[PDB]
């Protein structure tokens, strides 16, 4: 029925936090390392002076 | 590394060579003199990664990689 | 029921744009081997290439004679160096290097390796010492 909620979609339970949730956004991420080979353990040689 | 057994051994096993032989391949410490490759990630230059020789800093209290202020420009 | 170990599908979207008959000899298909090739050895007067070895050559050199000198040191220098590198390097300085160096200047089609052989022990060298 209308007022049962077993077969209610469990993806609507989480609100949207942002406005475009659905939109697929194709470009790669402006301030992601993924082009740059730096180990994780040495972050901090890319730390502002 | 003897070449008659062309195996490795070690060094607290071989208290009975006295001596080493011809075409022994023997792994020893790092000493002063020997050269050292030093690299500072991100690599973007040519000059990232360089050739220093190595000065060996007997203070046991010292854990850092010391050098010249004015090679670091080769680094960034 | 709650899975945080996804695995981020991956995608990709920019498409690349490169740009009788019997069922298959025993030639046409096969033959993977390539052909063996003749050295032609460019004469000497005919060489194009530098007499002066690059860096990169006389590093080569200095660094293939102290591995061997590393097996073996059987040694025409004079004095006595105790490192293999200074051996090869003064080898190198002294003019008493065995070994040769080619230049493959090209690769034929019809199967030749057009090559120019230099005598490290008549080039100029431009290490420091």
């Amino acid at each position: 029925s209308g007022e049962d909620s077993s077969m209610d979609d469990i993806s609507a339970y989480s609100s949207p936090g942002l406005f475009g949730e659905d939109i697929i956004d194709r470009l790669d991420d402006p301030f992601s390392i993924e082009d740059v080979d730096i180990s994780l353990d040495v972050l901090d040689n890319l730390a502002p002076q | 590394y003897k070449q008659i057994t062309q195996s490795v051994h070690d060094i607290e096993g071989l208290k009975q060579d006295f001596r080493l032989e011809v075409g022994d391949i023997l792994y020893r410490d790092v000493v002063t003199g020997d050269v050292a490759f030093f690299n500072r990630q991100p690599s973007l230059e040519r000059s990232s990664i360089g050739v220093h020789r190595i000065v060996v800093l007997e203070n046991p209290k010292i854990s850092t990689f010391q050098m010249n202020v004015s090679a670091c420009a080769w680094y960034n | 029921l709650i899975m945080d170990d996804l695995v981020e599908e991956y995608v990709e979207t920019e498409e690349e744009n490169l740009v009788e008959i019997v069922e298959s000899p025993s030639i046409c298909e096969g033959f993977v081997q390539a052909s063996s090739q003749t050295l032609v050895i460019i004469p000497d007067n005919e060489r194009i290439t530098s007499n002066v070895l690059t860096t990169f050559e006389a590093t080569r050199l200095v660094a293939v004679r102290a591995q061997q000198l590393a097996i073996n040191g059987s040694t025409m220098l004079k004095k006595k160096y105790s490192s293999p590198i200074d051996i090869a390097k003064q080898e190198l300085f002294n003019r008493k290097i065995p070994l040769l160096v080619m230049r493959c200047i090209k690769v034929t089609p019809e199967g030749q390796k057009i090559v120019e052989i230099w005598n490290p022990r008549e080039m100029g060298i431009p290490l420091l010492d």
